């Protein structure tokens, strides 16, 4: 069955593949490394074999070597790729977040687009699956936090319709979702200013549902960029806005 | 001025974009100023 | 960039050799070893 | 050996071409001059250690007890000394042995006594800045292994501390400068407000790299990769990113 | 010239170790063909 297989490894280290999915019309087109599971299973039982005696072939030994060589890398691939692909997926989860990881996905695909033209037979491959693993790890992370705390934003939004009628709630939530905003900006995440000025809309729209509410500080984009010279009026720093969205 | 809404491409569209141009890929084997001082001294 | 493509090739020509030779010696040590298994078991049967 | 390799090739090739009157394929080698080989290794790596060590000694232990390890970091050394080291005979070869377990056990004792000494930096510093500059000041003492190994458990405290620290860093630059009291205490000093800004930036760049390196002594070198100095100097190449000064000048350039 | 002269190093260790493993794999089977006429011999020599 292995001489039958004649299995190998060569060419590009990327391969696109269909698989169709049940509730989608379309083929799904997936990325997956141009290393097959059963060249690992090959090797394993090459080198299992051995011991009890069993003349393996030597061409099938040569073959098993010569895809261990290249298994440190292999392995790396095939985590990094299957790492990606979960972080796609919880991106798709939640579509509230999708604008906040623009960057990160668009250099992890131009990650993914400079490693498809490499080939295996390449000596640029030793470093680059480390910075595409670095990358990717890094990815998940971001997207890991981008969950939790903008979770937590949404919770601390749902809590203000239920809020109580008291000046000092309503200034302590605020300044956590505030803060909350801020650890956005540190980590930099793109796209700030758009889901922030959302936010700004959506809880103004909650404060006309609710001088208390106009004396209320405003939830600012980019409260880190200091000492540009900019200015915001009154209405930009408090909801005195919040008197012009009445649903009544 | 509000910055322009940057966004990667999906998943399925840049796979596709991918196989795209893996396709069309061929199979490879494995002064002016300071000339202008200069030229009017050479005049005069 | 092209010297270290030939670089990179005559390392892995260099790996992918000492395998096969070290495949090689196992091989052939294993054949001395029921070779001359074969002939003390012989040799036993002698007497 | 690369003169001996080049050789090896040389007399491969004739016993390949001279088969019949080389009759055998032995090529056992085994120099006279590789026990001193090994010697003169194990020489060389004992000595840098015991360099290391000593020039770490002189420098951060420069009381009684300090000069106590000293002469017993040198008497380590002297009775290394007096064992003939260059002969590589076995009785030579007991003796370096015995030498070197002598001045291993000399030296773990001096350990012990630092490491003593390193309690009694608790049962002497009060506040948090004493310790700080204890371990600024011992720093390159921790390099050693077992004495890394000692300190664990006021590290998270300063590093909880420093994380403390750069939060309220953090909270000050929250606050625009215009809205600082830094902007009004510039100005009635008679420095511009673009240039105020600017400086403003820039100390708070300082001590953001202050306290980088005060992180960087707490927890030794390799603190980029530590548990707990990832986030920090994450935090840190954010926050030095968004505190970059260049636009302000462009803009009032401009 | 560093890559040069590394490029000449591999070559240089690579012609190294592939005439030791020729003489090894030579040697050995010099070793199973003499061991293998003479089990024959002390076979047909037994009967």
């Amino acid at each position: 069955k292995v001489q039958q297989r004649n299995l190998g490894v060569s060419g590009r280290i990327f391969t696109i593949e269909s698989t169709r999915v049940r509730g989608r019309t379309g083929n799904v087109l997936k990325l997956k490394v141009n290393f097959l599971p059963e060249i690992i299973t090959l090797s394993k039982e090459v080198r299992n074999l051995k011991w009890l005696g069993f003349r393996v072939p030597l061409a099938i030994v040569n073959k098993a070597h010569q895809a261990n060589q290249l298994y440190p890398f292999a392995i790396s691939l095939i985590e990094s790729v299957r790492t990606y692909e979960r972080t796609c997926e919880k991106v798709e989860e939640r579509n509230t977040i999708s604008l906040l990881v623009a960057g990160l996905k668009k250099e992890v695909q131009a990650l993914i687009a400079e490693g498809i033209a490499l080939v295996w037979e390449s000596y640029k491959l030793d470093p680059y699956v480390q910075r595409l693993a670095e990358t990717v790890f890094n990815f998940q992370e971001k997207v890991d936090d981008l969950l939790i705390i903008e979770e937590k934003i949404d919770l601390e939004v749902r809590s203000l319709e239920t809020c109580m009628y008291d000046h000092k709630t309503f200034s302590e939530i605020l300044n956590r979702v505030q803060k909350a905003v801020d650890d956005l900006n540190l980590h930099s995440y793109s796209n700030l200013p758009i889901w922030v000025n959302k936010l700004d809309m959506e809880i103004e729209r909650i404060l006309g549902v609710r001088m208390v509410v106009l004396s209320l500080p405003r939830i600012q984009s980019q409260r880190y960029q200091v000492g540009v010279h900019y200015e915001l009026t009154e209405e930009e720093k408090f909801y005195r806005n919040a008197l012009t969205r009445m649903p009544d | 001025v509000h910055d322009k809404e940057l966004a990667a491409e999906d998943e399925q569209v840049f796979l596709m974009k991918q196989q795209s141009l893996l396709a069309k890929q061929p199979a490879t084997p494995t002064e002016g100023v300071l000339a202008s001082f200069f030229n009017s001294l050479l005049s005069k | 960039e092209h010297l270290e493509q030939e670089k990179h090739e005559l390392r892995r020509r260099f790996e992918n050799r000492e395998g096969e030779w070290e495949g090689r010696v196992s091989e052939l040590e294993t054949d001395v070893k029921q070779l001359q298994d074969e002939l003390e078991r012989q040799q036993l049967h002698l007497r | 050996d690369d003169e001996y390799e080049k050789l090896q090739v040389l007399l491969r090739d004739i016993v390949k071409r001279k088969r019949e009157e080389n009759l055998k394929m032995v090529w056992r080698i085994n120099p006279a001059h590789r026990k001193l080989q090994a010697r003169l290794d194990q020489m060389r790596k004992f000595r840098r250690q015991h360099e290391q060590l000593r020039a770490v000694i002189v420098r951060v232990l420069r009381d009684a007890a300090d000069a106590n390890a000293i002469e017993e970091v040198n008497l380590a050394y002297e009775n290394v000394k007096e064992v003939d080291g260059l002969d590589v005979s076995k009785e030579g070869t007991e003796a370096w042995e015995a030498a070197m377990k002598r001045y291993d056990e000399r030296i773990d004792r001096v350990e012990t006594r630092i490491t003593a000494r390193l309690r009694d930096q608790l049962g002497t510093a009060k506040n948090a800045n004493e310790m700080f500059r204890i371990f600024s000041r011992f720093n390159a003492l921790f390099v050693r292994p077992h004495i890394r190994g000692a300190i664990r458990e006021y590290q998270t405290q300063l590093i909880q501390r420093v994380k403390d620290d750069i939060e309220s860093l953090h909270d000050k630059f929250k606050v625009q400068y215009p809205q600082s009291q830094a902007c009004k205490m510039s100005h009635v000093r008679d420095l511009p407000p673009v240039s105020g800004s600017i400086i403003w930036a820039k100390q708070i760049d300082r001590q953001l790299t202050a306290y980088m390196k005060r992180v960087e002594d707490v927890l030794g070198k390799g603190w980029e990769n530590h548990v707990e100095g990832q986030k920090l100097k994450q935090d840190g190449d954010s926050f030095r990113m968004k505190l970059n000064t260049q636009e302000i000048f462009d803009d009032w350039a401009r």
